[PDB]
């Protein structure tokens, strides 16, 4: 048994939209709105298949239209923010001087707009990082990943700082080598 | 690789409004039984849906009632949707069967001691399995060649978002010097189960 999901959404007034294919909870690819091209989750997939990004952008335009129609029908009911549930974990066992990856798993939140900044030591980190677009869920909340390849050491501490409108204070999740 | 088209609805510090739709293809026993489910979700509540089993558009809330009557009036849309199980769900499966359904990645197993509490005697033992695909995996703990099924606490299947999984299966034990512990992992990626040992 397997499930392939074609999930798209549109959000106002931010005018943020997204189009992506999810397979058993793992993103196959997402369409980049700004560059107007298909972005595969893994590059290996691109050799075997292809997809026309124009057909994706056509559905997004409809999502904006239907969102405006549904909002007026609903008497302009707004959305109830749901704070995320952050969890920081490593990609593999932690050995000193052995390169590894740090993962920040944002989950169970809506609307799908958050701002995530890595905070190693007390100084933010911007290099080596990557992320994934918002992934769909069964309860119609969202999922997101933020990565950070780093080098473990006894005296280095990391934090994942998440900002969401459902939160009163930015949620701080900590990670440090303990032994 | 096809993407399904969609029509229009019926009608015409800041607050936020969210709309989303999801096309779900469900495969049972492979391609033998396929089911297509379309959802229209305003904010966090589903309003209207189309089920391949029923063959029509049905409303989930009060908001989805206009769309259900409207979209069911379009006969060409319904006749296209009922046949979308083959033209859309079954198509993408054939396109993606090679590198997703038939994808196998070998796990990497590590065993190392740890302490559940600062008892400082390394009572707990950790079997770390990471980087495998798909998720279906069986990890067993063996002590001196005998299966230890009591006192095994684990982490569930962890999804890394990069098409790889990880999991930790832990054994709370009193490590006697001279005993050999074995962690056995059984995965679709391997014909024979992987074994890793740790000597006190
Ligand atoms: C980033 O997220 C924060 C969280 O509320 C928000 O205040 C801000 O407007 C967002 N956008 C930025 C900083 O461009």
């Amino acid at each position: 048994e397997h499930v392939i999901i074609q999930a798209e959404f549109y959000l106002n007034p931010d005018q943020s939209g997204e189009f992506m294919f999810d397979f058993d909870g793992d993103e196959i690819f997402h369409v980049d709105m700004a560059k107007k091209e298909t972005v595969w989750r893994l590059e290996e997939f691109g050799r075997f298949a292809s997809f026309e990004a124009q057909g994706a952008l056509a559905n997004i335009a409809v999502d904006k239209a239907n969102l405006e129609i549904m909002t007026k029908r609903s008497n302009y009911t707004p959305i109830t923010n749901v704070p995320p549930e952050v969890t920081v974990l490593t990609n593999s066992p932690v050995e000193l001087r052995e390169p590894n990856v740090l993962i920040c798993f944002i989950d169970k939140f809506t609307p799908p707009v958050v701002n995530v900044t890595w905070l190693r030591n007390g100084k933010p980190v911007t290099t080596g990082v990557s992320e994934t677009v918002f992934l769909p869920r069964e309860d119609h909340l969202f999922r997101k990943f933020h990565y950070l390849p780093f080098l473990p050491s006894t005296e280095d501490v990391y934090d994942c700082r998440v900002e969401h409108w459902g939160l009163d204070e930015p949620l701080l999740k900590h990670w440090e080598f303990d032994t | 690789w096809i993407s399904l088209w969609k029509g229009f609805s019926f009608g015409s510090t800041r607050p936020r409004f969210l709309w989303q739709l999801k096309f779900e293809c469900h495969f049972f026993n492979g391609t033998e039984r396929v089911r297509l489910l379309e959802r229209c979700i305003y904010n966090q509540e589903e309003s209207v849906r189309f089920d391949s089993d029923v063959g029509e558009y049905r409303a989930v809330t009060e908001l989805g009632r206009p769309d259900a009557e409207y979209w069911n009036s379009q006969k060409d849309l319904l006749e296209q949707r009922r046949a979308a199980v083959d033209t859309y769900c079954r198509h993408n499966y054939g396109v993606g069967e090679s590198f997703t359904v038939q994808r196998r990645v070998e796990p990497k197993v590590t065993v190392y001691p740890s302490k559940t509490q600062p008892l400082q005697h390394h009572n707990l033992l950790v079997c770390s399995v990471s980087g495998f695909y798909p998720g279906s995996i069986e990890v067993r703990w063996f002590r001196n060649g005998q299966e230890e099924k009591a006192g095994v606490v684990s982490t569930g299947l962890i999804q890394n978002g990069d098409w790889t999984f990880q999991t930790l299966v832990m054994l709370e034990t009193v490590p006697r010097s001279g005993e050999v512990y074995t962690c056995q992992v059984e995965h679709p990626s391997v014909t024979s189960p992987l074994t890793v040992e740790w000597r006190a």
